[PDB]
C-alpha cells in the first residue's frame, strides 16, 4: 500500500518506529551514524500514512518518509 | 586523518545542501564525527529552528562551506 | 550614608524593606509597593523627592506667606488659585516659555548630575567656578551652599537632610492641602484656618 | 475645473448638501431646549459641518455632479494637497515606524535570546532609536549606498 | 572635552580630529565612516553657503531697513527682473557653472588627485585644484590669501570656520520660518523685538 | 520593581500602552482638527 522510505540522514533515535501504531517500522543495524542503527519499513501493507513517524523525525527535513498510494483495506484503517 | 578532517568545533558554517531549512544559512559547527565511515558527520548548531523546533543537524564535508568571518 | 537597622519607621513593628537599609537622609522604612526596589530607581527617587520637596516648600511659602500677610497683616496679594488669570507686563503663554528655556537649563545640569554624578560642577563661562557636591542632589556651591552649611560631619548632614526632607514632605501635603481646600471650599488656605479655630467642629471637610 | 469637477466654492449641489444637513441637525434640534446640553451640542455640531463644508470650499476641492468632493491624485500643483503633501507626510512616518523597527531588530540581533526583546520589548533601546527614525530618509539612503540596507545571501 | 551636553560619553567613531566635533550624534548618523565623510563635506559646503546666505540677507536688509538703497525684501527677491538678463538663463547659467564647480568638487571628494592631473583643462590650470585635503581645497584660485596654508594643524581656523557657518545654518532657518509667520525682514523682527522684548517673540504671534 | 517593568515593557502591555497613546493622539487631533480632507498649509 503506501510506499515508506528511510533516507540515510537518519540518526536512529527510535522515535519513527516507537511512534508508529502498526509495527510498520523496525530498527535495523547499520554503519552511517554514531547510534550504528537505522529504521527500516518492512510492513508497509501495514501502513495506514498517519505520519507519526515523520513527525518525530528530528532532521534537516526528514528521515523517514511516507508516500501516500494505492490504499486498502488495512491502509485505509477499516475495521469492516 | 587521526587529526582534524572538518572545520573546527565553533566555526560558524554556511550549508550549501539545498534540502535543509537552513540553506544558504550561517550556522556554528559544535563537533565533527573524526570517524572516516560515517558520511554526514559535521554537527552543526544553528541559532533559528526548523519548523520541526530542532536547531541541529548533521551535514557532510561537501554539503558545507566556512564563511570568510 | 550609614545604615541604621534599628531606627524608628513609618510603622512601628514592622520590618522595612531590604533596600531602605537607614543610609538615605530620612528613610523611616515607607515604601509598601515598592516603588525604589531597584537601586537606581531608589536612586531616581531620592532626588525626585528632593525637587519635589524643594519646589513644594517654595510653593507653600509662596501660597500661604502671601495669604498670611494679606489677611492679618496687610497687604494686597490677589490669590494662590486665581493668581494664573491675573495680568502682568508679560503675555501669559510668553513668560511661560521663557521660565521654561531658564528652568530646564538647570534641569538639564542636574540630568547630567543624576546620570553622570560629577559631570556639570564646572560653570561653561567661566571654568574657575565650581561646586563643591560630591553627593546627588545637594550641590555645595557658592550659588546654592554660600554660607557653608552644607558640608561637615555625614551625621551632622544626614540629620540636616532629613530635616530638610521632613519640612519638605508636609510642605507637599500642605500645598495640595490648600488645591484640595480652594476646590472643595471656597475661600483660601488661612481664611480655612481661621474658619476651624472658630468652630473646629462645624468648620471641616464635612458640610452634610 | 478639470475632470469635469466644479469646485465647491461654487457648486449648487455642494451648498445643497450644506442645507439638507443643517435642516436634519436643526429637526433633531427642535425637541430640546436652547440652553441644555443637547441643544448646545446640536448648535455645536451645526457650526462644525457649517465649517467643514465652508473649509472645503475655500480649499479649492472639486465637487462633481453629486455635490461631493472629488479628490485629485493625478499630481496638480493646485491638489498636492489632496494626495502628493499627505502622501509624503504618511511616507515619512511610515518609513519611521519601518526604520525604527528595523534598526531595534539589528539592534537586538547580536543577543543570546533575541526573541524574548521582541515580547518584552527594550524600551530604553527602543527610545533611543525612537528618534533615531526622524532621520530614516538619509540614513536609509546611505545604508543602501554603503550596502547596509539589503542584506547579503551569506 | 565638552561633548555638546555634559553627563553623556561622545560616539566612539567620531571624537577629537574633527572640525569641531563636540559629539552630537544622538540619531546614528556619522556612524559609518565614509558617511561621516560624505556628511563632513556635505555639512562644510552647507554652512559655507548658508553664511553666504546671511551675509547676503543681513547686509541687503542693513541696506534696506535704514534706506541706503532700496532693495527688496529677502522673501520677495527672486522676481526681480534684470534687464540685462532674464532669470530663465540665469538658472541655466547657474546649473552650468554650479555643475561644473560642484562635479569637480565631486570627483575630488572620490578621487583627490583629479581635476589636476591629465586631460582636466581648465584654461590650462590644472593645478590650482590640487585639493589637498577633502573641503579644503586650496590653491590660488580658491585661497589667494592662504591664511591656512597648512590644514591638517589649522584646527583654530577650521573650527572657527564650522562654528561660524553652524551658526550661520540656524539663522538661515531662522530667515525661512520667521519670514514665513512674520512676512517681514529679519532686521525688522529684530528691531521688533528690540523694543518690546517681552511682548514680540515667536509665542507673542497669537 | 524590575519585573513589574519587565511586563510592563512585554508586547501587549506596551502595545496598548502605545496605542492609547497614539488614539488619544489621533482622536485630540480629530477634535481640535476635525473634518479633515485637504492638507490647505501652503496648498
Ligand atoms: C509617610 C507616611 C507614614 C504613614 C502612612 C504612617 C502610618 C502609620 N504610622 Mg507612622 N506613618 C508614617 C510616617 C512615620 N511614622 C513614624 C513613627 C510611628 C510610630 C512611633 C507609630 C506610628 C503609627 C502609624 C500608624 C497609625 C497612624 C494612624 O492611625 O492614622 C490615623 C490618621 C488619620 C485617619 C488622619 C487623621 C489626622 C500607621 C500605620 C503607630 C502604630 O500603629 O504603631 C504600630 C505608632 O505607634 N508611626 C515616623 C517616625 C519614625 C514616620 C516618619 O516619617
Ligand atoms: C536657495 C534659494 C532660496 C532659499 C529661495 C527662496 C525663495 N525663492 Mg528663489 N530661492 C532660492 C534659489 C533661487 N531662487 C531663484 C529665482 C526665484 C524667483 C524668480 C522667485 C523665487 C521665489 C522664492 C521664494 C519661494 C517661496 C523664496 C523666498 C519667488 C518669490 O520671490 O516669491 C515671494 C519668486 O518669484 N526665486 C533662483 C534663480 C535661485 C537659484
Ligand atoms: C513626590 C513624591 C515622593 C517621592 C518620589 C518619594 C520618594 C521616596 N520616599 Mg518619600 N515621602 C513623600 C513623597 C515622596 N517620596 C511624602 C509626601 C511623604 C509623607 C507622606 C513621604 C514619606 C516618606 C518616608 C517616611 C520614607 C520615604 C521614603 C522614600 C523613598 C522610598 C519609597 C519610594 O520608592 O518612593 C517612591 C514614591 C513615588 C514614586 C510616589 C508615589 C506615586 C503614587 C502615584 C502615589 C499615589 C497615591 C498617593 C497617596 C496620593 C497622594 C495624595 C496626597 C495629596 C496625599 C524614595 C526616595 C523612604 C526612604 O528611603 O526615605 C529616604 C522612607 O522611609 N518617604
Ligand atoms: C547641536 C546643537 C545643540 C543642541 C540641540 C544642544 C542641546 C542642549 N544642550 Mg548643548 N551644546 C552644543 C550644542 C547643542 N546642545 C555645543 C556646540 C556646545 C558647546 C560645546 C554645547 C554645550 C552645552 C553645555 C555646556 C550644556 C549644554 C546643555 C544643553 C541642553 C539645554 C537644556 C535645554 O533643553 O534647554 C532648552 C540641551 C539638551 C546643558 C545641559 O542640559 O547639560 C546637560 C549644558 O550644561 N550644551
Ligand atoms: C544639514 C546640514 C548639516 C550637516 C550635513 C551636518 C553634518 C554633520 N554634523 Mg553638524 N550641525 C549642523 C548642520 C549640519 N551638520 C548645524 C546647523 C548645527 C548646529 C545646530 C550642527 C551641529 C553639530 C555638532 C555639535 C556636531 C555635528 C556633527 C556633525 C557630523 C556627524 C553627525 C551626522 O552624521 O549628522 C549628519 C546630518 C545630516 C545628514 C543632516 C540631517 C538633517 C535632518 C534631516 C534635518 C533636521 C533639521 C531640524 C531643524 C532639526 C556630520 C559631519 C558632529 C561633528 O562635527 O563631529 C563629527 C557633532 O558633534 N553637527
Ligand atoms: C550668496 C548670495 C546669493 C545667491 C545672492 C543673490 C543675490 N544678491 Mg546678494 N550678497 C551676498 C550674497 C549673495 N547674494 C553677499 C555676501 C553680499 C555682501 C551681497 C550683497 C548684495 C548687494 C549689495 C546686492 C545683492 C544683490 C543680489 C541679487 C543679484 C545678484 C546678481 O548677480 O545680480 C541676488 C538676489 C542685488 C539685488 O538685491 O538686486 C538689485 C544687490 O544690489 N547682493
Ligand atoms: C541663532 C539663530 C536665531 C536667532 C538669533 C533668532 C532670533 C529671533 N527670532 Mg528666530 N528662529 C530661529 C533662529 C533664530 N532666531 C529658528 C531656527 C527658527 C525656527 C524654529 C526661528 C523661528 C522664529 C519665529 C517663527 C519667530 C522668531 C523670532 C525671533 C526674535 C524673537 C525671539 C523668538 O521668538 O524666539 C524664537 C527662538 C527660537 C525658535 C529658538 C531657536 C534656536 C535658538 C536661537 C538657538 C540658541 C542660540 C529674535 C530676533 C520672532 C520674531 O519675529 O520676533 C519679532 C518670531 O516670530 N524666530
Ligand atoms: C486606509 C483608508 C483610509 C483612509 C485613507 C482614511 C482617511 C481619512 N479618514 Mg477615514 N476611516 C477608515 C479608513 C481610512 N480613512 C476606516 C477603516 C475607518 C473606520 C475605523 C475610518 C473612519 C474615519 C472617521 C470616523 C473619520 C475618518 C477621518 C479621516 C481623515 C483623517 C484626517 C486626520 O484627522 O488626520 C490628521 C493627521 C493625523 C491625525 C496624524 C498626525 C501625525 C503626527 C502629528 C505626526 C506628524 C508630525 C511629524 C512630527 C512630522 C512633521 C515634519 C517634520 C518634523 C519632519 C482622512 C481623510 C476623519 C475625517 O475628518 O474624515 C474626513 C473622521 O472623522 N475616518
Ligand atoms: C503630595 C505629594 C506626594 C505624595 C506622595 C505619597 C503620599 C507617596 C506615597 C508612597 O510612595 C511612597 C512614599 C512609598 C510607596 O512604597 C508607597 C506609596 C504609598 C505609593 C507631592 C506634592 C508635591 C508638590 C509640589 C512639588 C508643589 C509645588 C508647588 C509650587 C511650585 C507652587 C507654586 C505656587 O504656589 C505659589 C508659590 C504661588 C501661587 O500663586 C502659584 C503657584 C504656582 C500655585
Ligand atoms: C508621483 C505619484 C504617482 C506615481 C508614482 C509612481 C509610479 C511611483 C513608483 C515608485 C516605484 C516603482 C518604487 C519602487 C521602489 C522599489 C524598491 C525596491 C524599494 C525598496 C525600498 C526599501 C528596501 C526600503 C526599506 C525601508 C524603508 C526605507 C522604510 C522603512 C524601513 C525599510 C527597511 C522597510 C501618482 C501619479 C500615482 C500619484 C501622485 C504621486
Ligand atoms: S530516521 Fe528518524 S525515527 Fe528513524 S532512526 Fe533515524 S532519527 Fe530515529
Ligand atoms: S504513516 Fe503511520 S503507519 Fe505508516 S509508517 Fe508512518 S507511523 Fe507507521
Amino acid at each position: 500500500s503506501h510506499s515508506v522510505k528511510i533516507y540515510d540522514t537518519c540518526i536512529g533515535c527510535t522515535q519513527c518506529v516507537r511512534a508508529c501504531p502498526t509495527d510498520v517500522l523496525e530498527m535495523i543495524p547499520w554503519d552511517g551514524c554514531k547510534a550504528k542503527q537505522i529504521a527500516s519499513a518492512p510492513r508497509t501493507e501495514d501502513c495506514v500514512g498517519c505520519k507519526r513517524c515523520e513527525s518525530a523525525c528530528p532532521t534537516d527535513f526528514l528521515s523517514v518518509r511516507v508516500y501516500l498510494w494505492h490504499e486498502t483495506t488495512r491502509s485505509m484503517g477499516l475495521a469492516y | 586523518k587521526p587529526p582534524p578532517i572538518g572545520p573546527k568545533r565553533g566555526s560558524k558554517v554556511k550549508i550549501l545542501r539545498r534540502e535543509s531549512y537552513w540553506f544558504k544559512n550561517v550556522g556554528s559547527v559544535v563537533a565533527v564525527d573524526q570517524d572516516p565511515k560515517t558520511r554526514y558527520p559535521v554537527v552543526v548548531r544553528f541559532a533559528k529552528v526548523n519548523y520541526a523546533n530542532i536547531s541541529t543537524n548533521n551535514y557532510a564535508l561537501d554539503e558545507v562551506e566556512e564563511v570568510a568571518a | 550614608v550609614a545604615a541604621d537597622p534599628d531606627r524608628p519607621i513609618w510603622f512601628p513593628g514592622s520590618t522595612p524593606p531590604e533596600w531602605l537599609d537607614g543610609s538615605l537622609p530620612g528613610d523611616f522604612g515607607f515604601d509598601p509597593l515598592g516603588l525604589s526596589s531597584d537601586p537606581d530607581s531608589l536612586k531616581w527617587n531620592v532626588q525626585a523627592e528632593i525637587v519635589h520637596c524643594r519646589w513644594a516648600m517654595l510653593g507653600a511659602a509662596g501660597i500661604f506667606i502671601p495669604e498670611f500677610l494679606t489677611k492679618i497683616g496687610i497687604l494686597n496679594t490677589p490669590s494662590w488659585y486665581t493668581a494664573g488669570e491675573q495680568e502682568y507686563f508679560t503675555d501669559k503663554t510668553t513668560l511661560f516659555v521663557v521660565e521654561l528655556i531658564l528652568i530646564g537649563w538647570a534641569e538639564g545640569r542636574r540630568w547630567a548630575d543624576i546620570i553622570k554624578p560629577g559631570s556639570v560642577n564646572t560653570d561653561p563661562v567661566f571654568p574657575n567656578n565650581k561646586l563643591t557636591g560630591t553627593d546627588v542632589g545637594y550641590p555645595g556651591g557658592l550659588w546654592f551652599d554660600p554660607l557653608g552649611w552644607g558640608s561637615g560631619s555625614p551625621a551632622k548632614l544626614k540629620e540636616l537632610r532629613t530635616k530638610e526632607i521632613k519640612n519638605g514632605r508636609l510642605a507637599m501635603l500642605a500645598v495640595m492641602g490648600a488645591w484640595f481646600q480652594h476646590i472643595y471650599t471656597g475661600t483660601g488656605p488661612i481664611d480655612n484656618l481661621f474658619a476651624h479655630l472658630a468652630d473646629p467642629g462645624h468648620a471641616t471637610i464635612f458640610a452634610a | 475645473d478639470i475632470s469635469g469637477l466644479t469646485p465647491c466654492k461654487d457648486s449648487k449641489q455642494f451648498a445643497k448638501r450644506e442645507k439638507q444637513q443643517i435642516k436634519k441637525l436643526e429637526s433633531s434640534l427642535k425637541l430640546y431646549a436652547p440652553e441644555s446640553a443637547p441643544a448646545l451640542a446640536l448648535n455645536a455640531q451645526i457650526e462644525k459641518t457649517k465649517r467643514r463644508f465652508d473649509n472645503y470650499g475655500k480649499y479649492g476641492l472639486l465637487c462633481g455632479s453629486d455635490g461631493l468632493p472629488h479628490l485629485i491624485v493625478n499630481g496638480d500643483q493646485r491638489h498636492w494637497g489632496e494626495f502628493i503633501t499627505p502622501g509624503i507626510l504618511f511616507l515619512y512616518i511610515a518609513g519611521w515606524i519601518g526604520w525604527v523597527g528595523r534598526s531595534y531588530l539589528i539592534a537586538i540581533s547580536g543577543e543570546k535570546k533575541p526573541a524574548m526583546k521582541e515580547i518584552i520589548i527594550d524600551v530604553p533601546l527602543a527610545s533611543r532609536i525612537i528618534f533615531r527614525g526622524f532621520i530614516w530618509p538619509v540614513a536609509a539612503y546611505r545604508e543602501f549606498l554603503n550596502g547596509d540596507l539589503i542584506a547579503k545571501d551569506v | 572635552r565638552a561633548t555638546w551636553l555634559p553627563g553623556l560619553n561622545p560616539p566612539p567613531y567620531l571624537d577629537g580630529n574633527l572640525a569641531g566635533d563636540y559629539g552630537f550624534d544622538p540619531l546614528g548618523l556619522g556612524e559609518d565612516p565614509e558617511s561621516l565623510k560624505w556628511y563632513v563635506q556635505a555639512e562644510l559646503v552647507h554652512s559655507r553657503f548658508a553664511m553666504l546666505g546671511v551675509a547676503g540677507i543681513l547686509f541687503t536688509d542693513l541696506l534696506r531697513t535704514t534706506g541706503i538703497r532700496n532693495l527688496p525684501v529677502w522673501y520677495e527677491a527672486g522676481a526681480v527682473k534684470f534687464d540685462f538678463a532674464s532669470t530663465k538663463t540665469l538658472i541655466v547659467v547657474q546649473f552650468l557653472l554650479m555643475g561644473f564647480a560642484e562635479t569637480k568638487r565631486y570627483m575630488d571628494f572620490v578621487s583627490p588627485g583629479s581635476q589636476a592631473k591629465e586631460g582636466s583643462f581648465f584654461f590650462g590650470l590644472e593645478a590650482a585644484l590640487e585639493g589637498l585635503e577633502p573641503g579644503y581645497p586650496g590653491g590660488p584660485l580658491l585661497n589667494p590669501l592662504g591664511l591656512a596654508k597648512d590644514v591638517q594643524n589649522a584646527h583654530d581656523w577650521k573650527l572657527k570656520e564650522i562654528k561660524n557657518g553652524r551658526l550661520a545654518m540656524m539663522a538661515m532657518l531662522g530667515f525661512f520660518v520667521q519670514a514665513s509667520v512674520t512676512h517681514t525682514g529679519p532686521i525688522d523682527n529684530l528691531v521688533e523685538h528690540l523694543s518690546n522684548p517681552w511682548h514680540k517673540t515667536i509665542i507673542q504671534t497669537l | 520593581m524590575r519585573d513589574l517593568k519587565t511586563y510592563l515593557s512585554v508586547a501587549p502591555v506596551l502595545s496598548t500602552l502605545w496605542f492609547g497613546s497614539l488614539a488619544g493622539l489621533l482622536i485630540e487631533i480629530n477634535r481640535l482638527f476635525p473634518d479633515a480632507l485637504t492638507f490647505p498649509f501652503f496648498s
